[PDB]
């Protein structure tokens, strides 16, 4: 049960908003998404998750 | 809307969603336009008129 709550905590794609959102403040001009970190993928990845 | 109000009528604009995509780089309007009668042959058609 330590591994399953962990391995949940260490691999869920997190929504990460946008930087530029609305609304915005006067300006800005520049409006992009912000792209976080993704799952784990690898066996090693996984190895990993302390 | 003003250098050309011959032909063209209402123009309802819209920021956000045009017919490609979305993202704050998008916008589109739907240029209604006047009678067929009100707009004499050529230059008043829409293939002229846009």
């Amino acid at each position: 049960g330590d591994v399953s709550s962990a391995i949940q905590a260490q691999n869920v794609q997190i929504s990460s908003g946008q930087l530029g959102g609305l609304p915005a403040v006067k300006g800005q001009q520049l409006n992009a998404t912000i792209i976080g970190k993704t799952r784990l993928q690898t066996a090693e990845q996984f190895e990993n998750i302390l | 809307l003003e250098k050309e109000s011959s032909s063209v009528s209402s123009v309802f604009t819209v920021t956000g969603f045009n017919f490609a995509g979305r993202g704050q780089s998008s916008g589109m309007a739907f240029i209604m336009l006047k009678p067929w009668e009100e707009r004499p042959g050529g230059e008043n058609s829409v293939f002229e008129l846009a």
